[PDB]
């Protein structure tokens, strides 16, 4: 449902 | 638990070391979902898991949606002020 992002 | 300041120096042939979840458009905070071992975030020793980013350098996060967070996290260079909180 959440999105992630390795930043 | 308090908002807190910290400072992050970061090269510029690196990114934060952080992975983000969340956004507005969820209902939810940008959230610090990964602090990468050895990455600027982890060095600064200010940032920790279930931190919300509440600002970076002065741009407040509270109200952006992931991709503009994301946008706006890698623009930042050097010395990089975060303002975070542990909930």
């Amino acid at each position: 449902r959440l999105p992630t992002s390795i930043i | 638990g308090p908002i807190r300041k910290v400072l992050l120096l970061k090269e510029d042939h690196e990114g934060l070391g952080i992975s983000i979840t969340g956004g507005k458009e969820h209902g939810v905070p940008i959230l610090i979902s990964e602090i990468h071992p050895g990455q600027p975030a982890d060095r600064c020793g200010g940032l920790h898991v279930g931190d919300a980013i509440l600002a970076v350098n002065g741009v407040n996060l509270r109200d952006t949606k992931h991709k503009e967070a994301v946008t706006i996290l890698s623009q930042q260079r050097g010395e990089i002020e975060f303002e975070v909180v542990y909930v």
